[PDB]
């Protein structure tokens, strides 16, 4: 139960990286290579939050 | 060659009257649709007067509607425009354009040379 | 499809009244790549360019031309008054005034059925409560600017779905394997180590993704082989020190890396420089 | 040819059970040894699919609706199913996929067809010197506004259909989201394991078309073979299943193919498998979702007022005001 | 303007706007300003001034 | 009357331009006695186009 609970707590943390969080994509570099910096600030701020 | 030589320009007071001419040759005159074009200083192109092929319809831009007078010449084939009740903002190079009238969807306005008219006092 | 698009010469020309891009920025079009690019040409009224956006309503956006809410493209519109308007109004351009409901997006409607206004079935004629849905445009060059004909191209492109067919003018470089590089594989930017992979892609696929949904393996579009993107930059730095009141000699533990930087000894916690 | 069938008979719509068939690759991303959870229009497991078979004098080719997208299968040995008329009212107002696979090329024509009522191809003269030749080309005659045409590369021409046992089979998925035919396809001649489609095989995309039409009906094009005056419907069968917005869980294998899948909303055991994201569920008690009673209908209750508001007197007044003293009209 | 304007409030006061130092107390003249200028409702103006 | 942000004209195209977030004041006065020369003050050279 200790081993499984630490492993599930890590896998949840990793799988939170594939989440949009309101932004366009979970991929940071796609936002970094579609939009100007004035709007990339908005989308990246949602992902950072 | 189609030739559109313009004449009858100059200076005029606010409220005055003018008349333009457009020496039109090189084409059958009722085959081409005739219109008057102005270009203000600091602005682009602008249509102020529009008449059809047989001259049965006289059309006016809303800023010059009820004050100007477009006509035509059916013997010497020359385009005219009697401009009356003039306004100070009408300071523009008044050109002379002629549509190609090809199959009713294309519009090739054969732009002339224009005579310089300034309305100042 | 199957071409190189110079989006810059389409953009820096000042002839266009409205150049509003939606999914992207109009300056990174020249570097970002696409899969399917569609152009949608049509002529509308003057102020109706407002009704071409994801989410607008009205009479153009509602009945006869809708953009989806997840739209990723650019809208081009310019004044064509000197090339569309006629002295009696250009009757060759039309629009659907009457529609039963809203229209689904990207759906052409070439129906000529008479719009039954009241209750009487029209039986194929116009008239009393029998309104013909397809009106006309009066395109006179003497009109006001809100009624002057604008020519509109909706340039929708299908982005991040597929192998790429339309890519802008960037020269490719040679391929570098087994080295920490800063790569650009057909649109996506990354930073990793490229090795030859054992993953086998079905030919409609390009991008292998891991559990965090980052691009793990790719297909090289130049020569259609399959690579394997491994990141650089392992671990952290830990500074082993005695007291400052004892010495200023230090040791540096690079955590869980192989001795790559480079006494220098491979502890099981990582490479340990200076002890 | 506006001549209908001579030996057409009305038969009831017999059903079978789609076991696990009709699972397509949802996107063009490679995965490996993961369980990916996606939500799109799917063929639900253990559902009734209509068993349309063409047999000796007893066949109908009905006009089938197109609610959210359709599955298709084809248990042939003889290449008799060709194409699909699509559309709403079945006129020249629509476009129709045709695969006239005439044992020479994969000849595909995607146009606006000149509309037919009882369409058919056919091979003939089979007692001697047959060569699988066709003449009755009446499923397509002329085509204005041909917006598309594609010719794929030729395939393994499997003319050898062994009598009896069930091997040769195809699986297609026809759906339409925002003017896009995401036609998913899979050509699986199954090995004879036990006599029936049972196991698993995933589907994959082939084409996408920028059509943009409204579709609420479709049909299926036909041919004829026998070893239609003296001819009947040839021995094959096709299946129709409808797609619904389900949610699947998909086990990609090592090499990257979907080996096993889990429908979520089939039974509560598979809902538990979708919640735990694993195909093996250990002993215990698990919480799945909420019990959610359906809403019946909409009730609008506004007070019975019928006289209008003074909008003419405000919006088209005569004596105006100015911003020094504005007229607050009360409505 | 004389003071802070609160919303949904008409300033219909007939007190004369005294800007400088000369007390006007209800008449015009020497620096006695009057912000209530008139509208030229002539059709001669440009479309940005309509 | 063409010293304005976003507008067009001879002042607003060839030789001068204002930003849309402009604060401050545009100050001038009657300066007929201050710059004018008898034949014309052609010492004030300017670029027209
Ligand atoms: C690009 O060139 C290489 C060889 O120089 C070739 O193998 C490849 O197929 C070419 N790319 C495409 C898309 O055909
Ligand atoms: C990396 O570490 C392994 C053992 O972990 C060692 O065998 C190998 O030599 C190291 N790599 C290099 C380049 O020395
Ligand atoms: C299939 O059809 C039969 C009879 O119409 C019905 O009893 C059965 O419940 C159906 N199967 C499903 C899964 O609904
Ligand atoms: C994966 O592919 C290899 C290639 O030979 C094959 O041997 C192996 O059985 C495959 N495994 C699975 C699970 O498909
Ligand atoms: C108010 O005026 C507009 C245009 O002036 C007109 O279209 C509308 O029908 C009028 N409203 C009425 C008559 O209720």
């Amino acid at each position: 139960d200790v081993v499984n609970q630490n492993a599930q707590a890590l896998n949840t943390l990793v799988k939170q990286l594939s989440s949009n969080f309101g932004a366009i994509s979970s991929v940071l570099n796609d936002i970094l290579s579609r939009l100007d910096k004035v709007e990339a600030e908005v989308q990246i701020d949602r992902l950072i939050t | 060659q189609l030739q559109l030589v313009e004449s009858g320009g100059g200076l005029v007071q606010p409220g005055g009257s003018l008349r333009l001419s457009c020496a039109a040759s090189g084409f059958t005159f009722d085959s081409h649709d005739m219109a008057w074009v102005r270009q203000p200083h600091g602005k682009g192109l602008e249509y102020i007067a529009t008449i059809t092929s047989v001259g049965s319809n006289t059309y006016y831009s809303d800023s010059v509607k009820g004050r100007f007078t477009i006509s035509r010449d059916n013997a010497k084939n020359t385009l005219y425009l009697q401009m009356n009740s003039l306004k100070p903002e009408d300071t523009a190079m008044y050109y002379c354009a002629a549509d190609l009238s090809t199959a009713d969807w294309r519009a090739n306005w054969a732009k002339g040379q224009g005579t310089q008219v300034t309305v100042s006092s | 499809s199957n071409c190189v698009a110079d989006y810059s010469v389409l953009y820096n020309s000042a002839s266009f009244s409205t150049f509003k891009c939606y999914g992207v920025s109009p300056t990174k079009l020249n570097d970002l790549c696409f899969t399917n690019v569609y152009a949608d040409s049509f002529v509308i009224r003057g102020d109706e360019v407002r009704q071409i956006a994801p989410g607008q309503t009205g009479k153009i956006a509602d009945y006869n031309y809708k953009l989806p809410d997840d739209f990723t493209g650019c809208v081009i519109a310019w004044n064509s008054n000197n090339l569309d308007s006629k002295v009696g109004g250009n009757y060759n351009y039309l629009y659907r005034l009457f529609r039963k409901s809203n229209l689904k997006p990207f759906e052409r409607d070439i129906s000529t059925e008479i719009y039954q206004a009241g209750s009487t079935p029209c039986n194929g004629v116009e008239g009393f409560n029998c309104y013909f849905p397809l009106q006309s445009y009066g395109f006179q060059p003497t009109n006001g600017v809100g009624y002057q004909p604008y020519r509109v191209v909706v340039l929708s492109f299908e982005l991040l779905h597929a192998p790429a067919t339309v890519c802008g003018p960037k020269k490719s470089t040679n391929l570098v394997k087994n080295k920490c590089v800063n790569f650009n594989f057909n649109g996506l930017t990354g930073t990793g180590v490229l090795t030859e992979s054992n993953k086998k892609f079905l030919p409609f696929q390009q991008f292998g993704r891991d559990i965090a949904d980052t691009t793990d393996a790719v297909r090289d579009p130049q020569t259609l082989e399959i690579l394997d993107i491994t990141p650089c930059s392992f671990g952290g730095v830990s500074v082993i020190t005695p007291g400052t009141n004892t010495s200023n000699q230090v040791a540096v533990l690079y955590q869980d890396v192989n001795c790559t930087e480079v006494n220098v000894f491979q502890t099981r916690a990582g490479c340990l420089i200076g002890a | 040819q506006c001549v209908n069938l001579t030996t057409r008979t009305q038969l009831p719509p017999a059903y079978t059970n789609s076991f696990t068939r009709g699972v397509y690759y949802p996107d063009k991303v490679f995965r490996s040894s993961v369980l990916h959870s996606t939500q799109d229009l799917f063929l639900p497991f253990f559902s009734n699919v209509t068993w349309f078979h063409a047999i000796h004098k007893r066949f109908d080719n009905p006009v089938l609706p197109f609610n959210d997208g359709v599955y298709f299968a084809s248990t042939e040995k003889s290449n008799i199913i060709r194409g699909w008329i699509f559309g709403t009212t079945l006129d020249s107002k629509t476009q129709s996929l045709l695969i006239v696979n005439n044992a020479t090329n994969v000849v595909i024509k995607v146009c606006e067809f000149q509309f037919c009522n009882d369409p058919f191809l056919g091979v003939y003269y089979h007692k001697n010197n047959k060569s699988w030749m066709e003449s009755e080309f009446r499923v397509y005659s002329s085509a204005n506004n041909c917006t598309f045409e594609y010719v794929s590369q030729p395939f393994l021409m499997d003319l050898e259909g062994k009598q009896g046992n069930f091997k040769n089979l195809r699986e297609f998925v026809f759906k339409n989201i925002d003017g896009y035919f995401k036609i998913y396809s899979k050509h699986t001649p199954i090995n004879l394991v036990r006599d029936l489609p049972q196991g698993f095989s995933a589907l994959e995309p082939l084409v996408d078309l920028p059509i943009g039409i409204n579709i609420t009906r479709f049909q299926t094009l036909l041919a004829l073979h026998r070893s239609s005056s003296g001819w009947t419907a040839g021995a094959a069968a096709y299946y129709v299943g409808y797609l619904q917005p389900r949610t699947f869980l998909l086990k990609y294998n090592e090499n990257g193919t979907i080996t096993d899948a889990v429908d979520c909303a089939l039974d509560p055991l598979s809902e538990t498998k979708c919640t735990l994201k694993s195909f093996t569920v250990e002993k215990g008690i698990y919480q799945t979702s909420n019990f959610r009673v359906q809403p019946t209908e909409s009730i609008v209750r506004f007070p019975n007022i019928t006289n209008l508001c003074p909008f003419g007197e405000v919006f088209n007044a005569t004596r105006f005001a100015s911003v020094y003293a504005w007229n607050r009209k009360r409505i």
